[PDB]
C-alpha cells in the first residue's frame, strides 16, 4: 500500500548514504557487496570478524587470478 | 547610586546587583579561560542616558581585567585606582592606562 | 539460517565465485567460517568509534570540505538514532579506506 | 612566514593593550594562510601543486 | 640536544611535543606526523584553539 513504499524509500536513502561513507573512506566495496555486509551487520556480528573474512577472501581471490 | 555601582566595578572589581541595575551583567559559571570572551555582557537598557557607549564600553574593559588579573592571572595586589561634571573621561583613563599596562 | 545463506552470498559477492559447486566456493566459505569462529578480538568499543567518526569530521573541516563535513556529520547523526550501528561503522572504517577523494554523490 | 612575522611583531610590540595583542595575532595566522596555498580560494592552486609534488618522488621512482 | 635548539630556556623546549595523528589504512608516517605546540595556562588566552588547529594546518603544507 503506502507504508509499505515508505520503507523501500527510507531505505534506499540509507544504503546511498552508507555507500557514501564507503567511498569518502575509499573502500573497495561496491553497492551490491555493501547490501551483504550491513544485512550481516544487523543481525549482531563481530564486525572485527567480518572483516578479516573480507580482508583475506580479497587476499587469496589474487592468488587465483 | 549608579555612580556607587560605577565606583566599585572600576576600582575593586565588583558587581553586586540582585537586581539588575548595572549595566554590567555577569555570566557565571564560567570558571575556565573564557572570563576574557564571555562572562561580561554591556546590557544596553541599563546603560543610562548621560553615558555615551564608548565611556560603558571601557567601564567594562577595566572591571574585566582587574577581575581577569584576580581570577586567571591569580594576582591579588590591586587596590587599584554635564553628565557627572565631566569627569568620567578624566579617571576612566587613568584607570584604563594603570591596569592595562600592568596587565 | 538465514546468516549461512548471508555468508554465502558474501563468499559469491566478494570473492566472485557464483558457481556453489566450485571447490573455491567451498574452501573461501570454509576460511570465512574459521575466520568468524576464531574469535581473537575484543569488542567494539561505542567511544572510540565516535572519537573515530568525530575525527573524520574534523579532518573535513580541516580540508574545508564543507559539503562532505556536512554531509558526513548529518549522515551520522542521522543514522546513530535508531551498538550494532558502531559495529557497522567500525567495519566500513578498516573494510580498506585511505583516500581523500572527490565522492559527492548528492 | 616574515614580512608576516615583521607585520605580526610591531603591532604586537606597540599595543598597550590585550585586545590589540589578541587580534592582530590572527591577522598574522590569516595572512598566512592567504600568501600561501591553503585557503579555500587558493586550494585549486594547491591541487595542481599537489601533481608537481607529485612529480618528485615519480621522478624518484 | 644534537642542534643548537637545546641552548633555549628549558620550559618552550618541555611544551613541544610530538602529536600522532589518528591512524591511517595503508600509508607511511611521512603523511601522518605534525608538531603540536601544547599550550596550558593564560597564554591559552591569545593561544586558543583555533590558533593551534590552524598552526597544524600550516605544518600540513
Amino acid at each position: 500500500a503506502a507504508a509499505a513504499a515508505a520503507n523501500l524509500n527510507a531505505v534506499r536513502e540509507t544504503m546511498d548514504v552508507l555507500l557514501e561513507i564507503s567511498r569518502i573512506l575509499n573502500t573497495g566495496l561496491d553497492m551490491e557487496t555493501l547490501s551483504i555486509c550491513v544485512r550481516l551487520c544487523e543481525q549482531g556480528i563481530n564486525p572485527e570478524a567480518l572483516s578479516s573474512v573480507i580482508k583475506e577472501l580479497r587476499k587469496a581471490t589474487e592468488a587465483l587470478k | 547610586p549608579v555612580l556607587s555601582f560605577l565606583y566599585r566595578w572600576i576600582y575593586d572589581g565588583e558587581l553586586e546587583d540582585t537586581y539588575h541595575e548595572f549595566f554590567v551583567a555577569s555570566d557565571p559559571t564560567v570558571k575556565t579561560d573564557r572570563l576574557w570572551h564571555d562572562k561580561y555582557t554591556l546590557r544596553k537598557s541599563m546603560i543610562p542616558s548621560f553615558m555615551t557607549m564608548d565611556q560603558s564600553r571601557k567601564v567594562l574593559l577595566i572591571g574585566k581585567s582587574i577581575n581577569f588579573l584576580h581570577q586567571v592571572c591569580h594576582d591579588q595586589t590591586p587596590t587599584t585606582k554635564t553628565d557627572l561634571e565631566n569627569a568620567f573621561q578624566g579617571k576612566i583613563d587613568a584607570a584604563y592606562f594603570e591596569t592595562s599596562k600592568y596587565l | 539460517a538465514q546468516q549461512e545463506r548471508d555468508v554465502r552470498e558474501l563468499v559469491r559477492g566478494v570473492a566472485g565465485l557464483q558457481d556453489e559447486a566450485d571447490p573455491n566456493f567451498q574452501l573461501a566459505l570454509n576460511f570465512a567460517w574459521s575466520n568468524f569462529r576464531f574469535h581473537r578480538f575484543l569488542d567494539v568499543n561505542s567511544h572510540k568509534i565516535e572519537k573515530t567518526i568525530e575525527g573524520i569530521y574534523e579532518k573535513f573541516v580541516i580540508h574545508s570540505d564543507l559539503s562532505k563535513a556536512a554531509s558526513w556529520k548529518r549522515l551520522t547523526e542521522e543514522f546513530l538514532n535508531a551498538d550494532a550501528h558502531y559495529s557497522i561503522l567500525s567495519l566500513l572504517l578498516c573494510l580498506s579506506d585511505s583516500p581523500s577523494n572527490s565522492s559527492y554523490v548528492e | 612566514l616574515e614580512c608576516s612575522w615583521d607585520e605580526l611583531w610591531n603591532k604586537v610590540q606597540q599595543a598597550q593593550d590585550l585586545d590589540h595583542i589578541i587580534a592582530a595575532h590572527e591577522v598574522f595566522l590569516d595572512t598566512i594562510i592567504s600568501r600561501c596555498l591553503l585557503d579555500s580560494d587558493s586550494r585549486a592552486l594547491l591541487n595542481q601543486l599537489r601533481a608537481v609534488f607529485d612529480q618528485i618522488i615519480e621522478l624518484q621512482n | 640536544r644534537a642542534t643548537n635548539a637545546q641552548f633555549d630556556s628549558p620550559e618552550i623546549l618541555r611544551r613541544l611535543d610530538v602529536r600522532l595523528l589518528e591512524v591511517s589504512p595503508g600509508d607511511t608516517g611521512w603523511d601522518v606526523f605534525s608538531l603540536d605546540y601544547h599550550v596550558d595556562g593564560p597564554i591559552a588566552t591569545v593561544f586558543t584553539r583555533e590558533c593551534m588547529s590552524h598552526y597544524l594546518r600550516v605544518f600540513n603544507f
